[PDB]
């Protein structure tokens, strides 16, 4: 039964996995480009100005 | 102004230094680098152009960044010379192993100096009671000269050099150096606290012995040139004191294989089966930098590990002709009982002569080499023709031969725990007086296993009664 | 000591004719005579093949660089003699890459660093000036130098920035981020 | 799961700080990819044996650093990494997970888990390549190993700290004598008694994934593998992951040596470690030696191999025993490898495979095995027994030799030559079948003492089952006397006389 329940933990994983991989795809498809390149861009100058 | 440079390449243990000026470092010079842990020194091997040399790391290079400073001390590496250095471990860089403070020496002599002048070459004969049978029978110890112990891996290399180390040391008076070039540091340190135990090395008092220590855990560097600081200190006692320095230098093979370790990565192109180019060379300086001066004597007792057993090898080859005494421990007769080894036949010194160790010892000598070698040719015909089928004579002199085999083996005091007899001691007269007999026909009839792992005739024939008796 | 070190035959000539024009305080001379020198082969581009032939006999590359002196009457004083010096060392196939690490060696000094601001979109030029301001005021090799930082538009990025500046790149892409956190989650 | 979550938010946000600071502090444009060998340009200040960071997830590692390009050699798969990759540097040289949570794990060469049991939990993080200890740290290896072989490897030991070699050619009996040394020492890592536990780690490296499978199976079937570390590389993985498993295992067996611990380390086929070695040197532009072999593979053998040792009491008394393995093509112990491996070692144990096809499972030759702890850093009741017997045997067979060359008095009138054989055919032992110490020293004391001359030789078999069945019979007394003591005194060695000559009957 641990053993079972310890397959049930690696299949729980490689199913977060492929979650995971999907939303990465459907992130790749929706606009999702132009808020994050403002946002590390401040960061990087954040950055640049800690130094 | 010292002299600055800054690391260019760093390749295992080959270490490249650029310095912005025209004053280049000369080669063979100590070149210290503060690394986080401690000092890591360079010694100069070539100048390869640019203002770039190449050096050799004495030390392993961790975290050897490019453009790390570096200082020149402006001569080659030194070490602590002097009777401060008795009683302690020195490192290859001269700083000490041992955890009981510096070194107070007087002076540091660099490790490179040139070899004694043929003027200076005070040639003697003079014996060497070692203790052991076949060494003393058949090659006979020079003392004062070069001393030499090829052997196989498994074959008493380390076991023969502590036992003589034992039976000569306590008795020889004068001082000594133990140089451990490329061998186990476990050897070393089992050699340490027998010699500690002995009275040899006294850490309150005063100690016979300086210990240099190059391990084989060492870099490559740091196990050629440890030859050359033990060679330093042999040096120093033998010339500055005027003492009979007996030097044991351990595993000198470790010193050619380091200077092949380096070629590789010199850009030297490799030589007969993958060699150093100047194999010859670096270990004629080394070599000849031990010698019998004027001023005193090193008497140095090396060791060398023949790769594969194979003799035909260009660095235990040129060894033999660079060396007065030869004592090969041969597998073929370490895996047959006498673990002594050494092979009756090519184990020869210069010594064997009958002005040197008299007509009888020349007698005995050769006699026993002929019954010895009578047996090795009737080796296949014992083997497969049929030992039965032989002359009479030709019999006689195969059982002669075996016997002495069997007499040829000894109990060594440091192998007490190894072979199981306390390690007695046989004087040269006792052995020579007891060959003579045996090869007179006197103990045909005793059987080959008396002389098993015995010392003198007394011994023969107290095993022969003791076996007698408990046979019946 | 040059500004920047330079490894291979391809571009020991070029730490040369540096250190040569450092002598004369000339640098901006055997830059200008370099980029007329280029100019002139990417004229001709029957020339480039001549320069990059290997078979091209003693006299023949001499005559090239006769060629290729003659008009401008002198590139340099010291920059023939540079020429010909790869001529006597048969190493006009590679007079282009001696100009590149020249150049390289020209921006390491006048204060002229180069960056690669990588992206898999073309990077818009309001956010290019956002770059270039931080950067310069920025202490990341800065000791009274300028920059000339690009955009590298390519497919390798899913998406971001990788700001390099003189061996210094910041994983700032979200390519690299996404990524990082895959193999913990498949602990 | 409610973990993961937490765990990527956590880790993300130190990777964003990372990236928010000190840049990156040194980069590098991969130049060349190839067989577990990375050329990389940049990387002016890299330190040496220091890891970096690919931009397509594979680690790396400086052997090499040339003026301008970096010698990088890859630690895992070339195939994710490609031209002009961005190649960050840890800042840190290369580092394993070392500690106690490393037991009942089994991690690769970089230390990450890959057994799926979940993350490592380690005291510290030590470098790959650590200077071996000096002289005086060294201690003299007096401790016994207990290699429960009840054969060869009993009377001349290992004892702890030994790098006793495993020689012999492939399939006879190396990883078979180094499970059962795993087994046995089970006996006395299930105590409480720290200073005798041996807390085991192997050194799978060259070993197929099914074959480590299969071994860890069998380890935990034994429930050993509670103590047992099987960081290792299978062939599945790059060369540099072969060639820096083993320096990896010795961090862990250093860490429980240097905190007071007795740990034995297995380097399972070092030949494998060394053509991995050769791999990376052909395409790191390191010339070789000798032999196609690169000359630092004696050094890199030497670092590894004098690693292994016996701590002194100033620094924990701690032991690090090890037991190297390589496969030799043909039993050619003269082969270069062999060479080194057998001038690095203290002693050898010589598997040739004509011992093993002929019937003897252990397949040790008595006559070329040695060590350097004869009749020492063993139990001592073994010791008084056989402290000398290895020579006694090798006699034996030279003169069983010489016994077949000509009709003499020899064969069965030789005293010598018949204990002789009796002692070969005792020292025999089954797979997974650990013997302990005390069931060994009555079948050797008859051996040596003469006691078997009356036995014959396909008997000893059955007369070692039944003297064994009667000591844990009717004899307990000095067995459990022998066990406890860990020496036979005159009291127990005359009660084990009175067994020997009570049962010789039988
Ligand atoms: N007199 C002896 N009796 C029994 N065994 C010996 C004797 N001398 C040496 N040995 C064995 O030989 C081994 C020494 O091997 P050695 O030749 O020193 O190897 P290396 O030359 O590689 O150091 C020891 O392990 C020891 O067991
Ligand atoms: N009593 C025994 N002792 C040792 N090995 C045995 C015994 N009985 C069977 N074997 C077989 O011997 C093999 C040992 O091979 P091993 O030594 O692991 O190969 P390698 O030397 O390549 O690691 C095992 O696969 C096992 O099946
Ligand atoms: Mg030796
Ligand atoms: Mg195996």
């Amino acid at each position: 039964w641990v053993r079972y329940e310890a397959s049930l933990r690696q299949l729980e994983q490689r199913q977060l996995a492929k979650s995971v991989v999907s939303r990465v795809q459907s992130e790749l498809g929706n606009p999702k480009f132009q808020e994050k390149v403002l946002q590390q861009s401040i960061s990087e100058i954040e950055q640049l100005l800690s130094k | 102004t010292p002299i600055t440079g800054k690391v260019t390449a760093v390749i295992g243990a080959i270490v490249d230094v650029h310095f912005e000026q025209s004053e280049l470092p000369a080669i063979l010079n100590a070149l210290e680098i503060k690394t986080p842990q401690g000092k890591l020194v360079l010694e100069v091997a070539q100048h390869l152009g640019e203002n770039t040399v190449r050096t050799i790391a004495m030390d392993g290079t961790e975290g050897l960044v490019r453009g790390e400073k570096v200082l020149d001390t402006g001569g080659p590496i030194s070490v602590p010379v002097g009777r401060e250095t008795l009683g302690r471990i020195i490192n290859v860089i001269g700083e000490p192993i041992d955890e009981r403070g510096p070194i107070k020496s007087k002076l540091r002599k660099p490790i490179h100096a040139d070899p004694p002048s043929f003027a200076e070459q005070s040639t003697s004969a003079e014996i060497l009671e070692t203790g052991i049978k076949v060494v003393d029978l058949l090659a006979p110890y020079a003392r004062g000269g070069k001393i030499g112990l090829f052997g196989g891996a498994g074959v008493g290399k380390t076991v023969f050099i502590q036992e003589l180390i034992n039976n000569i040391a306590k008795a020889h008076g004068g001082f000594s150096v133990f140089t451990g070039v490329g061998e186990r540091t476990r050897e070393g340190n089992d050699l340490y606290r027998e010699m500690k135990e002995t009275g040899v090395i006294n850490l309150e008092g005063e100690s016979k012995v300086a210990l240099v220590f190059g391990q084989m855990n060492e870099p490559p560097g740091a196990r050629a040139r440890v030859a050359l600081t033990g060679l330093t200190i042999a040096e120093y006692f033998r010339d500055e004191e005027g003492q009979d320095v007996l030097l044991f230098i351990d595993n000198i093979f470790r010193f050619t294989q380091a200077g092949s370790e380096v070629s590789a990565l010199l850009g030297r192109i490799p030589s007969a089966v993958g060699y150093q180019p100047t194999l010859a060379t670096d270990m004629g300086l080394l070599q000849e930098r031990i010698t019998t001066t004027k001023k005193g004597s090193v008497t140095s007792v090396q060791a060398v590990y023949v790769p594969a057993d194979d003799l035909t090898d260009p660095a235990p080859a040129t060894t033999f002709a660079h060396l007065d005494a030869t004592t090969v421990l041969s597998r073929g007769i370490s895996e047959l009982g006498i673990y002594p080894a050494v092979d009756p036949l090519d184990s020869k010194s210069r010594l064997l002569d009958a002005a040197v160790v008299g007509q009888e010892h020349y007698d005995v000598a050769s006699k026993v080499q002929e019954t010895l070698q009578t047996y090795k040719s009737l080796q296949d015909i014992i083997a497969i023709l049929g030992m039965d089928e032989l002359s009479e004579q030709d019999k006689l002199t195969v059982e002669r031969a075996r016997k002495i085999q069997r007499f040829l083996s000894q109990p060594f005091a440091v192998a007490e725990v190894f072979t199981g007899i306390p390690g007695k001691l046989v004087r040269l007269k006792d052995t020579v007086a007891s060959f003579k007999a045996v090869l007179e026909g006197k103990y045909d009839n005793i059987p080959e296993h008396a002389f098993y792992m015995v010392g003198g005739i007394e011994d023969v024939v107290a095993k022969a009664e003791k076996l007698a008796a408990e046979a019946n | 000591p040059p500004p920047v070190r330079l490894f291979g035959v391809e571009g020991t000539y070029a730490t040369a004719l540096y250190q040569a024009a450092a002598k004369n305080s000339s640098i901006d001379a055997a830059f200008q005579s370099l980029q007329k020198v280029e100019s002139t082969v990417k004229k001709n581009p029957k020339l480039g093949h001549l320069l990059l032939n290997p078979a091209l006999s003693l006299k023949d590359r001499n005559s090239v660089i006769d060629a290729i002196v003659e008009t401008h009457k002198n590139l340099d004083g010291y920059v023939v003699n540079l020429l010909k010096v790869l001529s006597e060392n048969n190493r006009l196939g590679c007079f282009e890459k001696i100009a590149s690490d020249f150049g390289v060696l020209n921006d390491a000094h006048n204060g002229l660093l180069k960056g690669t601001v990588t992206s898999a979109e073309p990077l818009d030029p309001k956010s290019f000036k956002r770059i270039e301001k931080a950067l310069s005021a920025s202490k990341l090799v800065g000791q009274g130098k300028s920059l000339k930082l690009e955009n590298v538009v390519k497919p390798e990025i899913k998406g971001g920035l990788l700001v390099e500046l003189g061996d210094k790149t910041v994983d700032l892409s979200i390519s690299t981020k996404i990524q990082k956190l895959i193999k913990v989650l498949e602990d | 799961k409610a973990q993961p979550t937490e765990v990527s938010s956590i880790l993300e946000e130190r990777i964003k700080g990372v990236s928010d600071e000190a840049n990156l502090n040194e980069t590098g444009r991969v130049l060349a990819v190839g067989d577990g060998i990375a050329r990389v340009f940049g990387l002016n200040n890299i330190q040496a044996e220091e890891l970096v960071e690919f931009s397509s997830g594979v680690k790396g590692m400086a052997l090499n650093l040339e003026p301008g390009q970096v010698g990088i050699v890859l630690f895992g798969s070339d195939r994710l990494v490609k031209e002009g990759e961005l190649v960050k540097r840890t800042g840190n040289i290369v580092d394993v997970p070392v500690g106690p949570g490393l037991l009942g794990r089994v991690v690769d060469a970089l230390g990450n888990p890959i057994d799926g049991k979940g993350p490592i939990d380690a005291a510290g993080r030590s470098r790959a390549q650590v200077k071996a200890p000096g002289i005086l740290p060294r201690r003299s290896v007096h401790e016994p190993v207990q290699t429960g072989l009840k054969a060869v490897d009993a009377l001349v030991p290992i004892g702890r700290g030994q790098r006793e070699l495993i020689i012999g050619d492939r399939q006879t009996g190396k990883t078979a004598v180094a499970l059962d040394t795993i087994l046995n020492q089970k006996r006395w890592n299930n105590g409480s008694d720290e200073s005798k536990k041996l807390y085991c780690v192997y050194v799978a490296v060259g070993q197929k994934r099914s074959t480590v499978a299969q071994l860890v199976q069998t380890l935990e079937q034994h429930d050993a593998m509670k103590y047992s570390i099987i960081v290792a590389a299978t062939a599945s993985e790059a060369a540099p992951l072969q060639y820096l498993a083993p320096f990896t295992a010795a961090s862990i067996g250093e860490w429980f040596r240097d905190n007071g611990k007795h740990a034995l380390i297995v380097y399972d086929d070092l030949s494998k470690q060394a053509v991995a070695y050769r791999q990376l040197s052909l395409l790191l532009r390191r010339p070789p030696g000798r032999e196609a072999y690169p000359g630092d593979v004696f050094y890199l053998h030497s670092r590894l191999l004098e690693r292994a040792a016996k701590l002194s009491e100033k620094e924990g008394s701690g032991s690090l025993t090890a037991l190297p393995v390589i496969e030799t093509q043909g039993g050619d112990v003269s082969a270069y490898i062999p060479t080194n491996v057998i001038s690095i070692t203290d002693g050898q144990i010589f598997l040739e495979a004509e011992l093993f096809y002929k019937g003897i499972r252990p397949a040790i030759n008595v006559g070329l095995s040695v060590s350097r702890v004869g009749s020492a850093a063993q139990v001592k009741a073994l010791k008084q027994v056989a402290g000398s017997l290895k020579l006694f045997l090798a006699q034996y067979r030279e003169v069983a030799a010489f016994a077949q060359f000509g009709s003499d008095l020899d064969a069965s009138t030789k005293q010598t030559l018949v204990r002789g054989e009796r002692l070969t055919q005792l020292l025999k032992q089954n797979q997974y079948s650990p013997l302990a110490t005390e069931e060994q020293v009555p079948l050797i004391y008859a051996g040596v003492n003469g006691h078997l001359d009356g036995i014959e030789l396909s008997r000893i078999g059955e007369f070692e089952s039944s003297f064994l069945s009667y000591l844990k019979s009717n004899h307990n007394e000095l067995l459990t006397e022998i066990r406890e003591k860990g020496e036979l005194s005159k009291e127990l060695l005359a009660s084990l006389k009175s067994a020997t000559e009570s049962f010789v009957a039988t």
